[PDB]
């Protein structure tokens, strides 16, 4: 089971572009990957000064890796025992759901289908697919196998509408229309396109004082969308 | 002695700039730029100090362009009439060295081109043509003022300094006025910013230039009248400019 973890382009302006779009020119790959994450580290005041104190120490008196080591103690699970726990809880008891909780994940993904699409009456530049649905399955059975129950209950379901939630919330998350257009060099230019290719539309904007390549592209990928 | 009268005759008057820039070139007809542009060549700055340190430039460049028929070769052909230590060359063939030494193996240093025109005023046809490899050292030739040469063999520094007169014809040989210059002249950046400054010519229909361009044209095929003068001799306009050169203005 694969856990990835991209880097995205460009920084916060991808956040201000769609939230596709992002990896190659296809947001397939987002489509195959159940939980999608983009993420922030706001440290909560405490975490800033907790690296930077760190880094101003961090010599004696191993007062440091001490207070670690407690935390590992206490630190919950000593993290060696949770292994041998895993390997436990997957390879004795395989999980299955109840009825009530299917016809909840019923409505769940209904309202997500209506709603989301009323969403994107206006063409809202963006994602849905059964196979979402079948993660949140995966999640519910993945918890269950948790509490290690050869059986799944509502609530315990009701944590992982809203988690997915979260994963929803994350993938909503020189002028494009210039740019966007083009559409001069389509036409009046170019009924062929040939002799014009990227390279023409970089010697039309190489000297024009304005094309980056995510801007050329960009505005091609979004005329070819367009239907332009 | 007989001759220092004249220059006195000449530095008196007020009005030979003017005599100058009519006077230099004949065969062309008009444009009262690049007369300018291509005399001011000949008389350079100072190009010495500032130390402690990098000295200042210094002599000039000038880069002609224009549509072809517009005789912007004929300026050129002029210069490297005109002038002594003028080489001429018409690259695309340069080819390579070509502007700067072989070496010869001795140790013995070929010219060559670009190189044994020195300070003074190389005339290159078509900067357009040349492609990549040499213009990277012309480049090195109007950055570092300095030209390095190793060859399997003994390794070297030669200096040039130097004025690059050279004439390039537009991507499609014409405006393209809606283009910006950068975009049009198609020669790579930093070459391109060393050029001060360009003198562009276009040709456009005009009644009386076009009138007067076929008498004048008609006229010079005509071994008479061939009476047609210049102000200055271009015999005299030579001690008067080395003359003018003796100068620390």
């Amino acid at each position: 089971s694969v856990l990835a973890a991209a880097n995205p382009i460009y920084g916060r302006y991808d956040d201000l572009k769609s939230p596709g779009d992002n990896i190659d020119f296809q947001t397939t790959i987002l489509s195959r990957f159940d939980m999608i994450f983009i993420v922030k580290d706001d440290h909560n005041e405490e975490r800033d000064i907790s690296i930077a104190n760190h880094v101003i120490n961090i010599h004696t008196g191993n007062a440091n890796a001490m207070q670690n080591q407690q935390e590992e103690n206490g630190s919950e699970i000593s993290i060696e025992k949770m292994k041998r726990y895993i390997t436990y809880c997957r390879l004795k008891c395989a999980p299955r759901l109840s009825p009530q909780a299917a016809e909840k994940l019923s409505s769940n993904f209904v309202t997500i289908r209506k709603q989301l699409l009323i969403n994107e009456l206006e063409s809202t530049e963006r994602p849905i697919t059964i196979r979402q649905l079948e993660a949140i399955i995966r999640i519910t059975e993945s918890l269950a196998k948790l509490e290690l129950s050869p059986i799944a209950q509502e609530r315990h379901v009701d944590e992982a509408i809203r988690l997915f939630q979260a994963s929803t919330m994350d993938a909503a998350s020189t002028s494009l229309s210039e740019i966007r257009r083009f559409e001069q060099e389509l036409k009046r230019r170019l009924p062929i396109g040939w002799s014009t290719s990227y390279q023409t539309l970089r010697r039309e904007f190489v000297d024009t004082h304005r094309f980056s390549q995510l801007a050329l592209d960009k505005a091609l990928y979004a005329l070819e969308k367009h239907e332009t | 002695s007989d001759e220092i009268n004249e220059l006195k005759e000449m530095v008196k008057d007020e009005h030979i700039y003017d005599k100058l820039v009519r006077s230099i070139a004949p065969a062309v007809f008009g444009h009262e730029a690049v007369k300018k542009g291509i005399l001011l060549q000949m008389l350079g700055g100072v190009h010495k100090s500032t130390v402690e340190g990098i000295k200042l430039r210094g002599d000039i460049n000038i880069c002609v362009v224009g549509d072809p028929s517009t005789s912007k070769s004929q300026f050129l052909k002029y210069v490297v009439g005109f002038a002594p230590r003028s080489v001429y060359t018409s690259g695309k063939a340069s080819s390579a060295a070509g502007l700067t030494a072989a070496v010869v193996r001795d140790y013995t240093i070929e010219a060559g081109a670009l190189m044994l025109a020195d300070n003074g005023i190389c005339c290159i046809d078509e900067f357009d043509k040349m492609d990549i490899s040499d213009q990277v050292a012309i480049h090195e030739a109007m950055e570092q003022q300095t030209i390095s040469i190793a060859k399997a063999g003994i390794h070297a520094t030669l200096n040039a300094r130097t004025s690059i007169l050279a004439a390039a014809n537009p991507v499609g040989g014409r405006y393209n006025r809606k283009l910006s210059l950068r975009g049009n002249l198609n020669m790579t950046a930093p070459i391109m910013s060393r050029f001060d400054l360009f003198f562009v010519i276009l040709d456009d229909c005009n009644e009386k230039i076009d009138t007067e361009l076929a008498s004048h044209i008609v006229d010079l095929h005509m071994k008479r009248d061939e009476a047609i003068e210049p102000p200055f001799s271009a015999e005299q306009l030579r001690r008067y400019i080395k003359y003018a050169r003796t100068f620390k203005p």
